[PDB]
């Protein structure tokens, strides 16, 4: 479902708001730490072995700032958002061959780590149009698969 | 299956909720109904504009029945069982949907108890709801 | 979806030894009585309360033969299946809000339905082939969620 | 969540497996392999040839491992537990994996048991296989 005027105002209002060396680092080491097999993906990151050592990793925060920062750019370009992560499709899908379930579950972390920092700003309708986007980074991520 | 740690996690974590249960329900279900439309062909019969009392009451409901599973969290398919006859059998729910609401419930805890809801507590509560989702979407009767 | 001309020979000796009118209705009988949910779509059969029913009852048996033909264009057009399906897939998602997944899970099925006919016969090349088909297929279904 | 009639199908139908332990362990190994490819990625220290002996080896342990999950089903978390810390804690599985080996047992139960693969048996037999997949890719201890 398509983004109408309403909601575009409603997100892009609180993705100001939004601090922009943090977020990605928390969406990315909740990930890693909820969905553990996730790990696997970065034994090049080295200590993951604990939620403390995973949310505090600066390769962690390091990395996620640049998840946050596809997120943002996926923002300005909504209307073609698959050319924006054609490139990001090809490593993701081609190389390191990640299962396009997992790009849900980080559009939804992120989510809840909206929820976690903005508390009552993130309401219902904001997750709704929030919903829309995340479910098109992911798409958008895995066209490659399709 | 969920760890000594998790267990403890959840009943810390589900005791902070308190006496707004009922209220988290009801919006746990109201963005899942603004989130993901097509959950509310499940609901032909419920009024499901905002501020809805069918759904208010609907969502004590289902605080109700997850505060019983966090009680019962050690034999939680006997004392779901009821439940899961309501949704596996006669609903036949897609386990797909049970996903959908187990996020929003996630989502109204971070919103409403932020500092409970740590990295893994996330976990935990994670692993929680995937449980009683599989409970509740197997036929085991 | 690219066959080679082997597994393409081998995939299409198969089919045409297939009961183009049982097993449609055996994989459509399976996919209700293994994913019971599935069972909402098709409340306009009737008798769906047992396996023995499911598996007996005449609209199973005639929406399989149907959906097996599907499978059938499918095979013949492997090139774009996306094309071949444009329209199927207007309708299990625009109309139907079919979930995704149960497209893999039917196929998946339809795959087991063939082990079950072929046996030995139904070798790990053969299917390897086939899960090419089949993954090629739900594919093109679920294309407008694309 | 298994049924009682699910467990007695289990029984019932990976019992008639027996002898050929190996041989369709090994067999669903191999059609994982050839089907779904990424999943060698977890294999390269194996000799991943067809009829490789250490192929075979492999799969009389699963085969074994499902024959002893069979055995222990009503505890299966405390009967797998050595497995659970193998695949989830130092392996990270990705648990679509367990789908598509769940996917290829089930192909060669229904090539080499026909007459046991009723629609009944594949659906029990899908759902044990779903529960040693969570099972295995929980950390839980
Ligand atoms: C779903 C939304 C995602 C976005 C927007 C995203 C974005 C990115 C970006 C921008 C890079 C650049 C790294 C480079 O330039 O080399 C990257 C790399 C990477 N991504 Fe993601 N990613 C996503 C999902 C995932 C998931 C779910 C996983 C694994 C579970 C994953 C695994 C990786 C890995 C392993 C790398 C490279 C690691 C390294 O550089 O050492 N990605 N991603
Ligand atoms: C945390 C997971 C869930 C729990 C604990 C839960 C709990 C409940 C409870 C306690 C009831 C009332 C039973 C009764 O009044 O006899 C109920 C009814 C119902 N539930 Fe769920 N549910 C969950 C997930 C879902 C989902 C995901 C859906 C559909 C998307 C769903 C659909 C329904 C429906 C349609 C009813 C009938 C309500 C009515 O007709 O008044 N449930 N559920
Ligand atoms: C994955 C491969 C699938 C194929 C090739 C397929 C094929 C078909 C075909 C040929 C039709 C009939 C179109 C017509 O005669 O006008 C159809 C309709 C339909 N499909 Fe499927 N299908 C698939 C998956 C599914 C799944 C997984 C579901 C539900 C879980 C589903 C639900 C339906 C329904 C409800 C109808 C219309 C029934 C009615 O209106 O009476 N399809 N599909
Ligand atoms: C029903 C599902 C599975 C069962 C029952 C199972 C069972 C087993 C058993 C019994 C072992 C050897 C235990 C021992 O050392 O004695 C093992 C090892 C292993 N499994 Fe699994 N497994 C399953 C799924 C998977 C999947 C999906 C993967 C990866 C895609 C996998 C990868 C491995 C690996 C890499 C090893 C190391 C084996 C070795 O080095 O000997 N397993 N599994
Ligand atoms: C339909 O998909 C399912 C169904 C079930 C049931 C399941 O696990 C049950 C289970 C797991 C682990 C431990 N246990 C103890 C008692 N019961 C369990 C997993 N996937």
């Amino acid at each position: 479902v398509h983004l109408t005027p309403v909601e575009k105002s409603a997100v892009t209002a609180l993705w100001g708001k939004v601090n922009v060396d943090e977020v990605g680092g928390e969406a990315l080491g909740r990930l890693l730490v909820v969905y553990p097999w996730t790990q696997r993906f970065f034994e090049s990151f080295g200590d993951l072995s604990t939620p403390d050592a995973v949310m505090g990793n600066p390769k962690v925060k390091a990395h996620g700032k640049k998840v946050l920062g596809a997120f943002s750019d996926g923002l300005a370009h909504l209307d073609n958002l698959k050319g924006t992560f054609a490139t990001l499709s090809e490593l993701h899908c081609d190389k390191l061959h990640v299962d396009p379930e997992n790009f849900r579950l980080l559009g939804n972390v992120l989510v809840c780590v909206l929820a976690h920092h903005f508390g009552k700003e993130f309401t219902p309708p904001v997750q709704a149009a929030y919903q829309k986007v995340v479910a098109g980074v992911a798409n958008a991520l895995a066209h490659k698969y399709h | 299956v969920l760890s000594p740690a998790d267990k403890t996690n959840v009943k810390a974590a589900w005791g902070k909720v308190g006496a707004h249960a009922g209220e988290y329900g009801a919006e746990a279900l109201e963005r899942m109904f603004l989130s993901f439309p097509t959950t509310k062909t499940y609901f032909p019969h419920f009024d499901l504009s905002h501020g809805s009392a069918q759904v208010k009451g609907h969502g004590k409901k289902v605080a109700d029945a997850l505060t019983n599973a966090v009680a019962h969290v050690d034999d939680m398919p006997n004392a779901l069982s009821a439940l899961s006859d309501l949704h596996a059998h006669k609903l036949r729910v897609d386990p797909v949907n049970f996903k959908l609401l187990s996020h929003c419930l996630l989502v109204t805890l971070a919103a409403h108890l932020p500092a409970e809801f740590t990295p893994a507590v996330h976990a935990s509560l994670d692993k929680f709801l995937a449980s009683v989702s599989t409970v509740l979407t197997s036929k085991y009767r």
